[PDB]
């Protein structure tokens, strides 16, 4: 049945359905879980990385990276997509901060983003199928801590914790049971590695996953194999 | 309306909405549509149809199902 | 250039001196000041001759193929307005001054002026042209409404014969052409026949 | 105006007194001259003021968003190369921008002079405005590439001192920074009437 | 043809620990005359900030229209009314924008900031961004701001005590100096507008000046 | 299907456009409209199917006013119907900036109807879908009425009916003095027009869209005014009765 | 327009406490030519808005082509709503502002005068964008002799009647026709009132050359 | 079908453009949007989906310009673009005139935009059906837009999945419109969207979002505990 209606962004189905958006939704899946939560002393990510065999550096499979001193990326999806919307997210913030100078509350980030994750096939800009990333932005701004949420096909929203990536649906029932409001950035720690233990298949240990924290003080901290260690 | 004559179909259903999602439908569709609202109330512990069982029908009748898709307001 | 326009109920008589003295020095001796637009419709120009062209060509352009797609005859109006659109938009560019009479069915007998800029207005009389002030009084001195066809045809004979002998930038045959019903009736005033005031 | 800035070593001094002259009015004594263009870079102003202010803060914007991009550092080097190619684009339609792009790096310290006028220049010490020539002898009889700290400090404060007593667009306050491999810091900040006593 | 006609403008603002003032002559003159006796300079861009423009008064209306309508953007794409400071920084890109025709609108912005205290940033047209403590603008600009230089900064005096400034004190220092501009500047007069600005609102205060 | 009726750029091997032809299909399915041409103005008509009660009466408008003086009457497609009035009300606006007097009908319905032309020629964009008819009085000119299909022809009419009942329409109008008739008197027998096309079992609610032009308003295109609109309504319904007599 | 080629000159305007009243002369200037002298320089943009202006009398005719045009299309619109005095005044200031910027000035000078909703709206639109609303305009090298009597008049006394105000702009063209080597007398004192816009044909003041002999 | 339904440019040989009945389609799968008016105000009320009980809950009512107020049932990309677009219309009607943009034109702009991307194979049409609100000089006014542009000037409408229990509840209740009270006008609202529930659920603080507008009432949206006044005091 969907041999014409799935073959282009700009055809709907009968049902109503942009096919090719729900197929990057699928691609994106296939990415290696991350998990942020945002708790009122800050954020928290921790990702799981996929390496295949030592000679790859720790430094080339990036599923966290810096946005501006008050965010955290935590990315799921194709990498040359998530390169070009962590580029559109870095350029602007600062765009703001230059204009503006204050900081990109991460409500207007992840809308930026978003803005430009929307614009698949519009004659007026250049893309032609959707970013196949599913990003997770998580940082403090004024509303005290936050975390951001988009999807590839240009929806975001707040998330007070949410797991992304092919440890999905496998991960949202334990942050379900397991997340509450009031919680200190150390459960939330040990609550996300837990559930990355849970839901990895290599034995959790300090050099298959990344830890990152945003806090109303202290900027993106990127732990390090000390601190891993430590944590673990 | 003829083949839910002996059903217990409350008042504000649209039947003139249904047949505009009926949408090249034949026949045999409108009363497997009727059949399937009719049960589809009776699961649920309903005492009666109404315009959303009747959509419910019709997804089922096409054999779709209704998602709410991550990406619509 | 001196170039004058009048109406008589009926019909409208312009006509227009034949010097083209180009900064003095030689010129043409005689000129076409009237050009015909369409049929009925004809412009006086005045100021350089190279702009003046060029906007009658394109008017005559624009109003032929007006009037062919209409299947009506072209109104006075549209022609002038044509006339001060182009001028209006190339004000800078373009420097001249043009008056757009003629006959037409629905207000036949017009004559409108459009001088430097978009200045677009009917008038009963119009003078125009370097010679214009020479004879901007002696163009209401003698202005009686309800003019017949010869009438207009003497006021127009004397206005600019008195222009030309008081104004060197105008001089030679005075063209009039009265339009109307019947078509355009033109002559030429060479070089006694015009009006000698002592 | 009156700016300067030098190396000596230990790190790069960055002296400015704070003053905007409108034709014969003074608009305020309270300018700003050196900019933080970054913790890492300091940036000083000379001319016009406003291109001067825009150019370097987009110039902060691009080295933030480099070091980002680069999970490294910006060259004062690649720096000051930004600002010369961005102000030379639009080469003399009216930006009048001096200004000196001071820190540290991985090759240690480095001080540059960028103006509109295309004139990047690598250099030990430099000054600019209306009273660099007046600030330019005493702080060359006065400079050394061994200098302690303080007294490189007293230096830069008394030559822009005698910058403001000499040459009048240079008055104001006598904003003092130190450049160093952590940083830069805010060393002093005192208006020249107390000068005028302590000398 | 000369795209600039200067229109005559007298601003003032000062700062504080609790309220900011901007004060504007309403004498819209242009050349020699004086054809608006009523025009105020001061335009309340917000709850906590008012902008007080001099200078050629199409171009007055032109960047206050533009402010507002950012002032509408950043609303709907950032879900919160802009800060002082944000505002100060926005301003400075919009008129260094246009920075090769540049626009003739001297700007003092005053405003509470984020903690709370009076802010008052002054500019020049091609966008020069100061945040000072009190400072006039226009054209009795030299005539104001240094009597605030004897009586807000204590500058040139000694043996003072540095008595935070008080609402009433200040609201006294701007009518005279404004009187006194008035009485020794033409472009003044036509009657002045106070805005005080604090945690109530932007209180509009307005006094008779000579209309001369 | 066929294999030559996809897009509007391929000659179906007999000399047809099936493109077109769908597009004439989909404007015989719209509510009908009636226009008459009298000695002395036009008048329109069009049988407007409220499809709910929540909207206001004073939805969807299919009497629009193309410049001062010239109304159009549409039945089809009607987000289409806004566009080729706004292509109208532009192409208006153009001709009396450009000349200086009030657009001819006859030269307007031609423009209209080369734009039209143009979207049935390209193979990247359909022919317009919905029919409509071009009115107007001038003391000069004199009462005009033109149609204007998706095929682009403009035929001048005395009168004319477009959408589901334009053969009733036709057949009913030709049962009148057109030639002699005045604007009040044609009213009525526009509303009488309507009532006898329009079909209540199948479109279940319905009301009336009436407007004239003519000397009578001095070429001011005007929506026919509450009174007239209501006697109208009510020599409509007794003529339906004596019809059912 | 960098050259003005055909200028008009004054146009007043003042403030009847049930109407705007605005005044201009039909003479049509070339630089002390007198050329056109019964031309329209008052027009009524709809039933509540009228302009006149005192510049190059062809912008003031573009300028009617562009407001007739879109009054006549907020008409067909025919949604009822209305381009009020204040909307007409701020698209009017935008208008010469944007022909500034681009350094092609609309060499005009135009007062703009209504009544809507029970208030009463006058204009100055210059060339470069200076505009402002004022309760007595007076506009054109006209406007430092006229602008005193009417500004005098409503601060000793503030509301205006429609007899006094329109004997007031008789008096005030008469001074310009005295005192104004580009006037004429003969003027339109157009007139917008609760009613409609009357633009009362061909006036003229009965110049008393004997008051001085 | 199957050779006439892939693009906006054909016809099928029966007198219907498929692709934009497919996007009719597509407002039906937002969520239940029941909007409405008075003398004097206009009213929309929403369903919020949630995705989680973590993730928040998509806002479904955007504020354009001071004097409108838009509530989306579609693709939230399309309700995103046209938000930006009629804010863009609103802001340069402020610029040019001072006056702001009648709602009964800013919908004619909306459709003439959205007609655009029904005609030309270069674009696919828009997917949300759109309820406008506001209150211009003449009255309150709530206007419905769909993907087919055609705009409605609905006394009180309803769109989105579940979309007819509100229309319904429009033809029973509407009655009583053109003369209700401030916050009586909002029950009824209210009570519009509980029709539309699949019951067992009901409207709470977090799932019902209102905006309003009118007369002394620039737009306004009553989130988290800013709905309670409503829901505390709607009847049971």
């Amino acid at each position: 049945t969907r041999s014409e209606y799935d073959r282009g962004v700009n055809t709907f189905s009968p049902e109503g359905r942009l096919f090719q958006v729900e197929y990057a939704i699928e691609a994106i899946k296939l990415g290696s879980t991350a998990i942020g939560i945002q708790t009122s002393e800050g954020v928290c990510l921790a990702v799981e990385k996929r390496i295949t065999s030592p000679l790859m550096e720790p430094s080339s499979i990036e599923k966290i990276v810096e946005i501006d001193a008050h965010i955290g990326c935590a990315m799921s999806g194709l990498i040359a997509d998530a390169k070009t919307l962590i580029d559109k997210a870095r350029v602007e913030t600062q765009n703001h901060w230059f204009t503006y100078n204050e900081t990109m509350t991460v409500e207007s980030v992840t809308q930026a983003v978003s803005n430009l994750a929307l614009q698949f096939g519009e004659e007026d800009a250049a893309m032609s199928r959707p970013f196949g990333v599913a990003l997770l932005f998580g940082g403090v701004d004024e509303k005290g801590p936050q975390l951001f949420h988009m999807d590839p096909s240009g929806t975001f929203v707040q998330c007070d914790a949410r797991a992304i990536g092919s440890a999905s649906e496998g991960a949202q029932s334990s942050l379900q049971e397991v997340y509450h409001k009031s919680m200190t950035l150390k459960e939330a720690i040990k609550s996300s590695l837990i559930i990355l233990k849970q839901v990895m298949e290599e034995k959790l240990n300090a050099t298959n996953i990344e830890l990152a924290t945003v806090q109303p003080g202290q900027n993106f901290h990127m732990f390090t194999k000390e601190e891993l260690e430590e944590v673990i | 309306q003829i083949h839910s004559r002996k059903m217990n179909v409350s008042p504000d259903v649209n039947y003139e909405e249904l047949a505009r999602c009926t949408d090249d439908f034949n026949g045999a569709q409108c009363k497997a549509v009727c059949v399937e609202a009719g049960m589809i109330a009776l699961r649920r512990g309903a005492t009666e149809l109404t315009h959303e069982d009747y959509m419910e029908g019709i997804l089922e009748v096409q054999a779709k199902k209704k998602a709410n898709l991550q990406y619509y307001a | 250039t001196t170039i004058m326009a009048v109406q008589f109920d009926g019909g409208v008589v312009l006509g227009a001196d034949s010097r083209t003295t180009t900064g003095s020095y030689i010129a043409n001796r005689v000129t076409d000041k009237l050009t015909p637009i369409h049929d009925r419709i004809f412009c006086c120009r005045s100021g350089s001759a190279a702009d003046t062209q060029a906007v009658a060509d394109a008017v005559t352009y624009q109003l032929g193929f007006h009037s062919i797609e209409l299947n009506e005859p072209p109104l006075v109006h549209t022609a002038a307005s044509l006339f001060k659109e182009m001028c209006y938009r190339y004000r800078e560019d373009l420097m001249a001054g043009i008056i757009i009479a003629g006959w037409d069915p629905q207000e036949g007998g017009q004559v409108y002026s459009v001088p430097m800029g978009g200045m677009m207005v009917r008038q009963s009389f119009a003078i125009g042209g370097s010679g214009s002030s020479y004879i901007y009084g002696y163009v209401d001195a003698t202005y009686r409404e309800g003019m017949t066809k010869e009438e207009c045809l003497q006021f127009t004979a004397n206005a600019l014969a008195l222009a030309m002998e008081r104004d060197g930038s105008s001089g030679g045959v005075i063209r009039l052409a009265a339009i109307a019903e019947s078509g355009v009736e033109r002559q030429v005033l060479l070089g006694d026949q015009i009006p000698k005031f002592a | 105006t009156t700016t300067l800035a030098f190396k000596f070593r230990h790190g790069v001094i960055v002296a400015a007194d704070s003053r905007a002259t409108a034709g014969a009015y003074i608009a305020s004594q309270t300018v700003k001259k050196v900019i933080e263009i970054n913790p890492y870079l300091l940036g000083t102003m000379a001319g016009g003021a406003a291109d001067c202010s825009f150019w370097e803060r987009l110039l902060a914007r691009q080295c933030r968003i480099y070091e980002l991009r680069n999970k490294e550092r910006i060259s004062v080097a690649a720096a000051s190369k930004l600002l010369a190619n961005m102000v030379y684009q639009y080469k003399g339609m009216g930006l009048s921008m001096g200004t000196m792009i001071c820190g540290w790096d991985k090759r240690g310290p480095g001080l540059y002079y960028v103006d509109s006028e295309g004139n990047r220049i690598s250099g030990a010490t430099f000054s600019v405005g209306s009273g660099s020539v007046y600030a330019y002898g005493v702080m060359d009889r006065g400079y050394s590439y061994d200098l302690e700290v303080e007294q490189a400090y007293d230096l830069a404060r008394r030559a822009i001192y005698q910058a403001t007593y000499r040459d009048a667009y240079s008055g104001g306050a006598v904003n003092l920074y130190h450049v160093r491999e952590d940083g830069w810091i805010r060393v002093s900040s005192d208006n020249v009437a107390d000068l005028h006593e302590k000398y | 043809f000369s795209p600039y006609v200067f229109n005559g403008g007298t601003i003032l603002a000062i700062a504080g620990e609790d309220f900011a003032i901007v004060a504007s002559d309403t004498r819209l003159s242009e050349g020699f005359s004086i054809h608006t006796r009523d025009s105020p300079k001061c335009y309340k861009l917000t709850d906590k900030t008012v902008i007080g423009c001099s200078g050629f008064h199409g171009d007055c209306l032109t960047l206050t229209k533009i402010i507002e309508a950012r002032l509408k953007m950043y609303k709907h794409s950032n879900n919160k009314a802009m800060t002082t400071g944000a505002i100060a920084a926005m301003l400075s890109t919009i008129l260094y924008s246009r920075r090769f025709f540049p626009y003739y609108v001297y700007n003092i912005i005053g405003g509470l900031d984020e903690e709370g205290k009076g802010a008052v940033y002054s500019f020049d047209p091609v966008g020069s961004y100061q945040r000072d403590s009190f400072k006039a603008g226009g054209s009795a600009s030299a005539m104001l701001q240094p009597l605030l230089d004897n009586q807000v900064g204590f500058k040139n005096m000694q043996n003072v005590e540095h008595v935070p400034l008080s609402l009433d004190r200040a609201m006294r220092l701007v009518k005279d100096v404004f009187i006194s501009a008035a009485e020794r500047d033409v472009y003044t007069g036509d009657a002045l507008r106070i805005c005080i600005v604090t945690k109530e609102g932007i209180r509009e205060e307005t006094v008779s000046l000579r209309k001369d | 299907g066929t294999g030559y009726d996809l897009s509007a750029s391929t000659f179906s091997p007999d000399g047809r456009v099936f493109q077109v032809e769908y597009a004439m299909k989909a404007v015989e399915n719209s509510s009908t409209a009636i226009g008459i041409r009298c000695k002395d103005g036009v008048v329109f008509g069009v049988e407007k199917l409220v499809l709910s009660k929540l909207y206001e009466e004073g939805s969807n408008k299919r009497l629009f006013n193309v410049d001062r003086h010239v109304g159009m009457a549409v039945a089809g497609l009607l987000a289409d119907a806004r566009s080729l009035a706004d292509i109208a009300r532009e192409e208006a606006s153009n001709f009396r900036s450009n000349f200086g007097y009030n657009i001819p009908l006859k030269h307007l319905a031609d423009r209209v109807a080369m734009y039209v032309h143009a979207y049935t020629l390209y193979s990247a964009v359909r022919p317009f879908g919905c029919s409509f008819m071009l009115g107007s009085y001038s003391v000069n000119d004199g009462a005009q009425l033109y149609m204007i299909d998706p095929s682009g022809v403009s035929y001048g009419y005395w009168g004319c009916a477009i959408g589901k009942a334009r053969q009733a329409a036709k057949t009913e109008i030709e049962k009148l003095q057109m030639k002699e008739m005045t604007c009040r008197d044609i009213v009525k027998e526009v509303a009488k027009i309507i009532y006898i096309v329009h079909d209540e079992v199948k479109d279940k609610a319905f009301e009336l869209e009436l407007s004239w032009v003519g000397e009578l308003t001095n070429g001011r295109h005007e929506i026919v005014p509450k009174d007239i609109r209501e006697e109208a309504e009510k020599y409509a319904k007794e003529s339906l009765k004596e019809e059912d007599e | 327009t960098q050259n003005p080629m055909v200028t008009g000159t004054s146009v007043l305007g003042v403030k009847f406490e049930g109407g705007v009243v605005i005044a201009a002369d039909m003479l049509g200037s070339y630089g002390s030519l007198a050329r056109f002298r019964n031309i329209s320089r008052i027009m009524r943009v709809n039933n509540s808005t009228m302009l006149g202006a005192s510049g190059d009398y062809a912008d003031f005719q573009y300028l009617k082509q562009v407001l007739g045009q879109m009054v006549i299309d907020e008409e067909l619109l025919g949604d009822g709503h209305s381009y009020s005095p204040r909307a007409i005044h701020s698209w009017l200031t935008r208008a010469m502002y944007s022909r500034r910027s681009k350094m092609n000035p609309l060499w005009n000078t135009m007062v703009i005068g209504g009544y809507a909703d029970g208030e009463s709206f006058l204009g100055y639109v210059d060339m470069l964008g200076v505009a402002y609303e004022a309760p007595s305009l007076a506009t054109g090298y006209g406007a430092y002799l006229a602008q005193p009597l009417l500004r005098e008049v409503l601060e000793k006394q503030p509301v205006l009647s429609q007899t006094e105000a329109r004997d007031l702009v008789e008096r005030c063209m008469r001074v310009l026709y005295y005192r104004d080597a580009r006037s004429y007398n003969r003027f339109q004192i157009a007139t917008v009132t609760e009613k409609g816009v009357e633009i009362e044909g061909p006036l003229s003041t009965e110049t008393n050359w004997d008051i001085a002999h | 079908r199957n050779q006439y339904d892939n693009d906006v440019t054909v016809w099928s040989p029966q007198g219907r453009i498929h692709q934009i009945e497919y996007a009719m389609e597509a407002v039906k799968q937002g969520s239940a949007t029941v909007g409405l008016k008075s003398k004097t105000h206009a009213v929309l009320v929403a369903l919020k989906r949630a995705q989680s009980e973590l993730a928040a809950h998509q806002k479904k009512i955007l504020h354009v310009d001071n004097h409108i107020g838009i509530s989306i049932a579609g693709l939230t990309a399309d309700a995103r673009l046209l938000c930006n677009f009629m804010r863009q219309e609103c802001l340069d009607s402020r610029f040019v005139f001072d006056r702001p943009l009648p709602v009964s034109r800013l919908v004619s702009l909306i459709g003439s935009k959205t007609q655009i991307p029904t005609q030309r194979y270069g674009r696919r049409p828009y997917g949300v059906g759109l309820l406008i609100a506001g209150y211009d000089d003449m009255g309150p006014h709530i206007f419905q837009t769909c993907p087919s542009a055609n705009y409605f000037d609905c006394r009180a409408m309803s769109i989105g999945a579940r979309s007819q229990s509100a229309r319904t509840y429009l033809e029973r209740h509407m009655s009583e419109f053109m003369e209700c009270n401030l916050n009586e006008l909002v029950k009824h609202g209210l009570r519009a969207l509980r029709e539309t529930l699949p019951a067992e659920q009901d409207l709470t603080t977090k799932n019902v979002s209102i905006g309003i507008v009118g007369k002394d009432l620039e737009f306004t949206i009553y989130d988290d505990d800013d709905v309670s006044p409503f829901l505390e005091g709607l009847e049971e």
